[PDB]
Formats: C-alpha cells, structure tokens, sequence
C-alpha cells in the first residue's frame, strides 16, 4: 500500500489520541472514589461523551470530547496531590 | 445509552444544598508584602446553582474589627434543573411538584429526556422496572415547567430526585433534594 | 381547601378521536369577591389548551392571559397561568377551553388545578383531573392510615414451565388454590374472603389449609377482574404484599401476584378446558413433591 | 506665678488604659510629679503607680497612663477623684466613670432559619478602642416572647476576640424573629442584641426589587408615584412573569392600603412598569386635602410569579416620603457657638428625603447673594461667613438653590449660634479655622491656630497646647509653638488610621493679663473623617481571569489583609438574603456604634473657655482653680431639638 489522504491521516491521529485516554478511563474514574462528589459527577458524563464520540468517527465530536476528558483527567490529578 | 445522549446510570445528581456553608477560620500566617498579607485558599463550591456571597470579618489586636466587603461567586450553568420543593407535605395527600427546566444556551432550544426517579417512599408515576420520562423542548433563553404529582407515603423526611439529559449535546444534570413529611 | 372551591370537570367533546374539554368551577368561600387570583393549570402529559380558545379567554375582561403565553406555540404550553380579576364569594365561576392530545402515550399523568389570591399564598386549593382515574387521585391501597402504591397493573400463552418458572422467583413466598367466600365492595377499595384449598408453598404466613385469608384490591381494576364465588382460584405473589401485623394479615393485590381462575371439577371436562386443567395438576404436583429447581 | 493643669477624659472607663495630661506653666527647672486615683468618697488607693517629671526639654508636658481595676464596688452615678501633684503643689479633679467595658458584635450564618436548622454565631469582642480583648461573656437565646431559652458563659481569652458558637433549632417551635443577647460579665447593663427570624420557606430562586423613579413623591406631582419592578434570578439572569403590585400610607407605624391602587402588570426582560397615581390614593382612603398628608409616607408590595407557576416573591420597598421639598436641611455638624469678628465655618448637612446624603448641592444664606458653595460626596457643604464683633447673637438661616425647583420647591432651616463668652470680657479668643474635605489617613491637614486679642500680651503667649479625642480616648496630646506678632500658626496633622472614624481637637494657651488675671482661651473642632476598616480586608477571586465555576467545582479564593491578622469566613446563598436581608453585620454597623458612645456632645467650641472642654470629652483643672463644670451624667445632653 501507500499512504492516507489528509482527512485520512488526522482522523485516524485524532481517534488514537481519544481511545489513547478511553483506556485508562477505568483507572481515572476509580480515583474518584476518594475525590469530592463533582469528580465523579463530571468524570461519568465526560467518559460517555468519548465512547459515543469514539465510535462516531467524527472529527468534531472526537476532539471536543478528546478534550473534555483531557481536562477533568488533570483536573483528578491536581486534586490526589494536595492529599498526598 | 449510545443515543445521541447521557444514559440516567451515569447522571451524578448534585445533591448538597446548604443554605450556607464555609464556616472557617483561617490566619494569616503569610510573609507580608507591602504590609499585606495574602492567603490563597482552597474551597469546593457547592452543588447549588445560585450565587454565593462570601463574607469576612478580619480581628487583629494590631488593626481591630475589619469588615470585608461582600463578594460575588455565581455559580451558573447553561442547563439545569430547579426542582421547587415546597416546604412541607402531607402522608398520604397528593400534590404538584414542579421542576423548572432552565435552558441558558444563546440559540438552539434543547430536547431533554427528563426523568423523575422511582421512590418506594411515593407513589409517583414511577415503578421499580417502569420509568417515568418526557422528552420535552424548552426554548431557548427560557424554562420549560415539568410537573409531576406524587403522593408521600411514609413519614419523616423523604427525597425527591429528578434526573435530565439533552440529545446531540452531552449535557445533562441530576438533582437530589429532599422535603418534610408530616402527618396528619 | 375551605377558602377557594375547586370542580375540576373533564369530559370529551361530541361531534382526531382524543381531544377533549376541561371546565374549571371556583367560588370563593368569604363575603367579598376575591380580589386577583391565580389559574394555575398543567396539562395531562401531552395534552395541552387550543390557541384559539385562550385568546378568546383573555380578550374578554375579568381575566388576563400575559402575553409570553400566547405566544408559545400550542404545543409548548405543557402548564399555564391564568390571571383571574376576581372570583365571586357568591357562585360558581366557571370556565372552559377545548384542550387537546398530540402525542400517543400510555399511562398519561393527571393534570392539575391549582388556585389563591396573590396575597396569600397556603390558602390554596388543587383538585386533580384524569379522563379514567375517577378523581385525579392517584391509585392507593389504605387501611386506616398506612398506604402502598397500587398504580402497577392488576396481573401478569400459559404453559406448566411458564409457571414454574414465574412461580419460583424471589418474591414467591405464597402459592394457594383457594375458594372465594365473600366478595364485598365500597366506594374506596373492594376485598376479598378467600379461603386456602391447599398451602401449595407455605409462606411468612402460619396458615391452616382451611382458614381464610382477606385480600385486596384497587377500585379501578374490576375489569381485568371477575369473581363469581364458590370459584376456585390459582394464586401467587410475594411477601411485601401482606397488609398489617399478623395473624390478622391481608394480601395486596398487586403487580408482583399473579392470577387465574381454577376451573371446576365438572368444569374440566370440556375439550377447550383441558389445555390447562393438565397443566394446573402437574404444578400442583411438582410444587409439592420437588419445590423449585433453583 | 506658675501654674499646673490637668487634663482627662470626661469619664473614665475600667479596665482599660487612659491618659490625662500634666502641665507645668511659667515654672522652672525639672518638676516632679505624682498622680494618684482613689474611689469617692474615702481613700482606697487604686491607682498611685505613676510618677513622672516635666522637663524643660519637653516644654513641661506630661504623659500619664493608667489601668482602673474592676474591684469590689447601684443605680447612682459612681465616681472617682485623681490627685496629681506636682512638688509639693497638689491639685486634683472628681470625675464620672462607667462600668461599660466596650464592645460587643454578633454574627449569624444566615438572616433567617427554618425550625430544625442550626443557627451558628459569633460574638467579637472588643474595647472602646475596638482592639480585641478577653473578658468574660454571657449569651442569652431569647424566643420571640422574650424567654431565654438558653445561655452559656465563655471567655474570649487568647481566643483574639472570637468567639464561635451554634444552637440547635428544636422541631417545633414559635416562629418570629428571635433574639440573641449578650453582656460582658463585669457589666451586665451595657446589652448587645441581634436577631434572627425563624419561619418555613423554601429558598427563592431570583430576587425582586422595587423602586420609585424618585426617592420620595412630591404632593404636587401630578405623575403620581411612578415604580419600576425588577426580577433576576440569583444565577445572574434577567427574569420573564407576571408581577402584582400595590400600595399603601404610613403613619408612624399605622399603614393603609389603598386597596384600589391594585395593578397587575407584565414582567418583561426582567422588568416592568407601574404607578400609583395621585387621584389614586386621595380618594382611595377618602381624598380628604391633599397637603396634610405631608410628613406621612408611601408603600409598595410587589409579587412576582414566574410564568411557569414554580416559584413566587414578594418584596416591598418601604416609607417613601410625602415632601413638599426634595431636601433637607441639618445643622448639627456645625457648632453653636462663633467668635465675634472671626469667620464661622458653616457645616450645612444636606439629606434626601429617605436620609441620604444629597450631593452637589447647592447652598448659601440669608444675606448675600453672591455666596454659593456645593455638597461633597458626603452630603457636606463648607461655607465661611465673617461675623461681626458685635455681642449679639448670630441667627443664621440657609436655604437650598437648586435650578429647576422653584422657590417654594427649596427647603430651609435656621439655626442660632451665640458669642464665645471670654474671661472678664476680655475679647481675647482663639479659632482654628481647618480646611474642609474629606480627609484621609495619609493625607495631612493644616490647622490655621488663629490669634484674637490686643497686641497687649500678644507678645506674651508663647505656644498653644493641643489635643486629639478619638473613640473617646485620648489620641496624641502636643504644642505649637508661636513668635510674638504671629496672629497665625499652621500646624501639620499628619492623619493616620488611628483617626478614623472621627476626631476632636482643643487647642487652649493660658496667660496673665488684663489686671493680674489669670486667663484661659481656646476651641474645639470636630473632623468626621473618611470610614473605612482600620487594616484592611479583601476578598477577591483566585483564577485572575475565568469562566463561571460549575456545582461542584474547585475554586481558589484570595484573601489579602493584615498580617496576623485572623480571618472568619462564611458564604450565604444569596437566596436567603430574599426572604431576609436584616440584622446583617456591617464595618459601618460598627462605626455607628463607635460614635454614638462619643462623649462628646458638640460639633466644636464651648460657650466659655470651660466649656470647649466639657464638650469635647475633656475635664480641665488647674492650681489656680480654674475647672470645668464637673461631669456627672453618662450621656450627652438629652436631645432638647
Ligand atoms: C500623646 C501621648 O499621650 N503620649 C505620647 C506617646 O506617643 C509617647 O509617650 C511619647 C512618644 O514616644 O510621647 C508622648
């Protein structure tokens, strides 16, 4: 074979970016058992947001999410550090 | 639940409405600069969506009774839930509740799933396999009013829940209040 | 109530097949006419007020619909606010507005009514309105205070492994043949004398084969219902049924029981009848002697 | 002759420190000096601690601090005598003294509870100088028929003034704003209240605010009153509803309605519209003469309901003034009493109806046109007349002049100020002429020390002693010094916060002349200066720049105050300030309070030379006998208008 075509190319970067995160989705939204409600509240909506948005191929809702999760991701880390 | 849509498993409802909250007291332990000395603080807001005023009273044997001003933090959200609990209800008699739908999006009216919770203490619409739901549309800038009539059947203090999410967006918001049984 | 009077009359419209009138009779109970006073109205889902007939409402004086409501289209008025100027202490002042079903639902919630002066706000008045529940009222099972939901259905092809699999569930506690003595009615709740034939799975319940057991049932199921006494019956149902301390219990006739009637001993002999006179003594049999397989 | 005076506060206070001046005039070389407190009447000793020297280095001005214990000692007045006693010469002074130890401020987390919700409050306590202090305290939980039902006893020691505190709202019981009391243990008199109402209700989700074009309604206002209602959530959003308005009369605390005035109008983008009108309320109650009802006040309650039927507010801008005049007029920042020949600053007080201060105002007196003078930001107009060396009293009248009213639309006052009444009618007189603004601690004010007397013994005065009351206290006690031919000495006040909220100043010079008479001039000026906290407090947002948080969410919050300073915090859905926004605490609530327990009783001077002092909160004795009408009442003058 040869190579993608532009939409080729960044779509399929975009979607192995998103899953990269959906993998260690479970990790996240176990450490917010300890975290302060919003946490969880926020990591359920945001993690759905991804594996709809993953399967939808689409670049829009793909990075928007890919984003979202990006965010509360590190919004769990902040958090786990001022306790140690 | 891969709808263009949250799925209710998922919805978080907020749930901690203190009326107030933040009854601290730090000190100013701080190295002063230019005689001022300054605290960061760390403060989880909380669930309810209203605004908050901060107030503040500074002692200091050196400089006395202080005042600080009011301080405005609104906390806001673009959709929620209201759910307008009265105060006090009656076992066994049959009122209204309304949850008002506010929808704050600029342009572009919402479809929303929402969904009263099923309680064993009511004898709402709701049945521990049958769910209650309306896809209902509020305009933009504007509430749509979505009431729902139950009965309270056990006494002491009992918890409404109401629960929505939006189509296409991945929005959605859950809200846990509980009111006062009475009884006759 | 006391202070505002409320009849909340909904009937259809002669002469679509769905929509129907909605007719709100108020007084208000002192020696003045009340001043200015709230309509507060929410429609049976999917249900909601004909455009037509609301501007014809407020046009007129004595009332006032604010413009805001208007507008919406007829279909995004799911509540609404009528401002009264007054409400007579004398009689009745009715009103009444064409409403209309747009959308196909199963199990419609019923509407409200709800009415006060702007002044004070306890002092109000709420009837409900439903085309089939009688009242508004909700579907309840009381006796003397104590209440339970009974807004399910009544019961629920029939095959022994059916029944012996719906019949071995968790809430399976109690399963009897009984015989129907008494079959009393009220206004309220209608129930039921039955008498155990044979304790086919003994429950919470320290019954005798031979003595009888009250149940009961919501005044709005007597469709799916039947009852000629001196009929047998085929019953089972689960623990949070039972009304009260014992051993003067009650069942509950609700969703979780299930319900078929026995046929009898010449009754059986038909050849449409046997289809299931079989499949009742096998059960009974396998009830017996095994219990269920889990 | 040489000649010793002593200078105190009015009275005292247990406790707490005081200072009281020592004077050596026309005395030589170093003057030992020893000053003394006893109970009255006897000898009990409480204070003799002290000793000090005046010396010529220091122009013989003496610094005396002191601390009156609280010992085994009512209804009647208790007193002391202090005995200073310079060498051998010994004069002393009997004084009044209060039990009052200072003060007292509580705070609850919210305006209003619901039976069942805690209430949590603190107690700040202070002294006069509103430093924090650690006494003991008694807190009293009166229900709302006036029965405590409940109390405790704490000391607010090395806890730095703050007292934390909470009580459990039983289940059942009465509503009715309550009340929550307390006393310092030493001084059980001296109570401090606030309050909290206990009632049902859900919270509100937006709030209603209503309100007159015009602070007031004038009678010959043809318009009516006109009123613009106004909804917004409390998430900051404009609301859409319908709103029921109606008005009323007050008279003293007895209200009509005016049942007819009922308006039912549409709130639109968070507003609307409506207006009682004239022939409106007339009639309504029986239009019986317009005019009379001046004096009386309006009304209106509005209630607002959301068009989706959820939620209702109701909310009522109370008293609005029937006035026949937009303004008032006030005369008590400015003294009673000028010098013949001296120019008299006149502080006019300038309110709205309501109270407020009305700025940019103009005004001017009787006399002369020409004069005019604005209000500053503080309802405050400085204007200056030169008063004629004539003994007849000066009645001054002013009058507003602002364009577009008419001459009747304006509002006068008149006031009367009498002569300084000088030893031997003399004519000798002294005036501190301060430029007028709104001074702040920092900034530095000029006090004109201004000579009146024949060039005579002008040579002879030689330095004019000053002194500074503040909280009423003695602040800073000092000397200008003068040169012969000098009729006008400046003096540098540099103005830190010490002075805030407000401070006195007498200056007094002393001499012999005339015929071997010993003589004493001098005069009182009172300075409100600009109010504000002492330190400082703030509390700003911590993300510099950000969208709205979300429920939930982590906030970082800035706090820049004094350093080592201690900080109490609590947030308060505003939605509660809806059903109740009284009883709140407030730094201006504690300056009201700072003032109103002012000893002094006078805007400035004094009808002779002992009264400047028994005005501002001063005693003045000497050895030549020359002192000030004791003090035996612990308020000011009762108010005689
Ligand atoms: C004004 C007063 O009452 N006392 C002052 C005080 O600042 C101190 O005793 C000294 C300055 O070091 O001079 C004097």
């Amino acid at each position: 074979t040869s190579l993608p075509t532009s939409n080729e190319y960044q779509n399929e970067k975009l979607a192995n970016e998103l899953k990269s995160l959906l993998d260690e989705l479970n990790v996240n939204e176990l450490a917010t058992g300890s975290l302060n409600t919003y946490y969880k509240r926020t990591i359920k909506i945001s993690g759905q947001k991804a594996m709809y948005a993953l399967k939808s191929k689409d670049f829009k809702k793909m990075s928007e999410a890919k984003y979202q999760l990006q965010k509360i991701y590190n919004e769990i880390d902040e958090a786990l550090k001022s306790k140690y | 639940l891969d709808e263009d849509i949250i799925a209710e498993e998922n919805i978080v409802s907020r749930s901690e409405f203190p009326e107030s909250w933040l009854w601290n007291v730090e000190d100013l332990k701080e190295p002063p600069k230019n005689g001022i000395s300054t605290k960061l603080m760390n403060i989880f807001l909380k669930d309810s969506i209203t605004t908050w005023e901060i107030l503040a009273v500074s002692m200091s044997d050196k400089k006395g009774i202080c005042v600080a001003d009011p301080f405005e933090v609104t906390v806001m959200q673009d959709f929620f839930i209201d759910l307008r609990l009265p105060y006090s209800v009656v076992r066994n008699e049959q009122v209204e509740i309304r949850a008002v739908l506010y929808n704050y999006r600029q342009n572009q009216e919402l479809k929303v799933r929402v969904e009263l919770l099923h309680n064993p203490a009511f004898c709402s619409l709701a049945t521990t396999k049958r769910r209650h739901q309306q896809t209902v549309t509020i305009p933009p800038k504007s509430s749509l009013s979505v009431p729902y009539v139950i009965v309270p059947l056990k006494t002491g203090l009992q918890e409404v829940e109401v629960k929505a999410a939006v189509y296409h967006h991945f929005i959605s918001d859950g809200v846990r209040k509980s009111l006062k049984v009475v009884p006759e | 109530c006391n202070k505002f009077d409320l009849k909340v009359t909904i009937k259809p419209a002669p002469e679509a097949k769905n929509t129907m009138i909605l007719e709100i009779c108020t007084r208000y109970r002192g020696d003045q006419d009340a001043t200015m006073s709230i309509l507060d109205i929410s429609m049976m889902t999917g249900f909601a007020p004909d455009t037509d007939d609301l501007k014809q409402l407020a046009n007129g004086v004595d009332r006032y619909i604010s413009k805001y409501e208007l507008d919406k289209a007829f279909s995004d008025r799911n509540t609404l606010i009528i401002y009264l100027d007054k409400v007579s202490h004398s009689e009745d002042d009715c009103l009444a507005f064409k409403v209309h079903q747009y959308f196909n639902v199963e199990l419609i919630q019923p509407g409200a009514v709800k009415v006060y002066a702007y002044y004070n706000l306890e002092e109000s008045c709420t009837r409900f309105y439903h085309p089939e529940k009688e009242d508004g009222k909700l579907n309840k099972l009381c006796r003397d205070e104590l209440c339970r939901c009974a807004e399910e259905n009544c019961f629920i092809k029939v095959t022994l492994e059916e029944r012996l699999d719906k019949a071995c569930e968790p809430g399976v506690d109690y399963v009897y043949k009984t015989r129907l003595v008494k079959v009393q009615l009220s206004n309220d709740f209608d129930e039921y004398i039955m008498a155990i034939e044979q304790t086919i799975k003994s429950g919470s319940d320290e019954v005798q084969v031979g003595q009888q057991r009250t149940f009961i049932s919501p005044i709005k199921c007597r469709e799916a219902l039947k009852l000629e006494e001196k009929k047998h019956y085929l019953m089972w149902g689960l623990s949070s049924d039972f009304w009260g301390e014992k051993p003067n219990l009650s069942y509950i006739i609700g969703k979780d029981t299930w319900v078929e009637h026995w046929p009898e001993e010449d009754e059986c002999q038909d050849e449409e009848n046997q289809k299931q006179c079989q499949d009742l003594g096998a059960f009974t049999e396998s009830m017996v002697v095994f219990g269920c397989p889990n | 002759s040489p000649m010793y005076s002593i200078i105190t506060p009015n009275i005292l206070r247990l406790e707490s420190e005081e200072t009281m001046v020592l004077e050596a005039h026309d005395a030589q070389g170093d003057v030992p000096v020893t000053v003394t407190v006893h109970d009255f009447p006897g000898k009990k000793l409480v204070l003799s601690s002290e000793k000090t020297v005046l010396t010529p280095a220091t122009n013989h001005m003496g610094n005396v601090t002191f601390t009156i214990p609280a010992n085994r000692e009512k209804g009647r007045n208790k007193f002391v005598t202090v005995q200073a006693t310079f060498g051998t010469q010994v004069v002393e002074k009997v004084v009044l003294v209060s039990l009052q130890s200072g003060y007292l401020f509580i705070q609850t987390d919210k305006t209003i509870y619901t039976p069942g919700s805690t209430v949590l409050y603190r107690i700040f306590t202070v002294n006069h100088k509103l430093l924090p202090v650690g006494r003991t305290v008694m807190v009293n939980i009166e229900n709302p028929e006036g029965i405590p039902v409940k109390q405790d006893s704490l000391s607010s020691q090395n806890q730095l003034g703050v007292l934390p505190l909470s009580w459990d709202i039983p289940e059942l019981v009465n509503m009715g704003q309550w009340k929550i009391r307390a006393y310092y243990e030493n001084s059980p008199q001296q109570v401090f209240s606030t309050e909290f109402e206990v009632k049902e209700y859900v919270l509100p989700s937006f709030e209603v605010i209503v309100e007159p074009t015009e602070k007031f309604y004038y009678i010959y206002n043809e318009k009516g009153l006109e009123v613009t209602i106004t909804a917004r959530f409390l998430y900051g959003k404009k609301v859409e509803g319908t709103a029921f308005v109606i008005f009323g009369i007050q008279d003293g605390e007895q209200r009509i309605s005016l049942p007819e005035s009922l308006k039912r109008i549409p709130i639109e983008d968070g507003s609307g519209e409506v207006v009682l009108s004239r022939k409106v309320l007339l009639d309504g109650v029986q239009n019986p003469r317009a005019e009379d009802l001046v004096g009386k006040s309006l009304y209106v309650s509005a209630t607002v309901i959301l068009h989706s039927g959820s939620d209702m507010v109701q909310a009522e801008r109370s008293g609005i003034p029937i006035v026949t005049s937009p303004y008032q007029i006030h005369f008590t920042k400015t003294p009673k009493y000028f010098k013949p020949g001296m120019p008299f600053d006149l502080m006019v007080f300038v309110t709205n109806p309501d109270g407020s201060p009305a700025y940019r105002v103009p005004v001017a007196v009787q006399g002369e046109d020409t004069v005019q003078s604005l209000t500053q930001g503080d309802g405050v107009a400085k204007l200056s007349i030169n008063t004629h060396p004539s003994q007849k009293p000066l009645s001054i009248t002013v009058r507003t002049k602002k364009q577009e009213l008419s001459e009747a639309e304006q509002a006068t006052r008149t006031m009367q100020a009498l002569p300084y009444s000088t030893v031997g009618n003399s004519n000798n007189y002294l005036h501190l002429s301060v430029l007028r603004t709104e001074l702040r601690p920092g900034e530095t004010l000029n006090v004109n020390f201004l000579l009146r007397m024949d060039r005579a013994h002008e040579a002879k005065i030689r330095y004019y002693t000053y002194l500074i009351m503040n909280k009423g206290r003695l602040l800073k006690a000092g000397r200008q010094v003068r040169e012969p031919g000098q009729d006008l000495v400046v003096l540098p006040l540099s103005i830190t916060t010490d002075f805030i909220p407000s401070f006195r100043l007498v200056a007094y010079y002393t001499l012999i002349g005339a015929s071997g008479q010993r003589e004493v001039v001098a005069d009182s000026v009172w300075v409100d200066v600009k109010d504000s906290c002492v330190g400082s407090l703030v509390v700003k947002s911590g993300q510099s720049e950000d969208r709205q948080p979300v429920p939930g969410q982590q906030m970082t919050l800035k706090i820049e105050g004094d350093h080592g300073a201690r900080v109490v915090l609590v947030a308060v859905d505003k939605g509660v300030f809806v059903l109740n926004k009284k009883n709140k605490l407030t730094q201006s609530k504690i300056w009201d309070v700072v003032e109103k327990a002012d000893i002094g009783c006078t805007p400035g001077s004094g009808k002779d030379y002992a009264g400047v002092f028994s005005d501002a909160g001063l005693t003045f004795t000497s050895s030549s006998g020359q002192q000030t009408a004791q003090r035996a009442e612990l308020q000011c003058p009762q108010p005689a208008a």
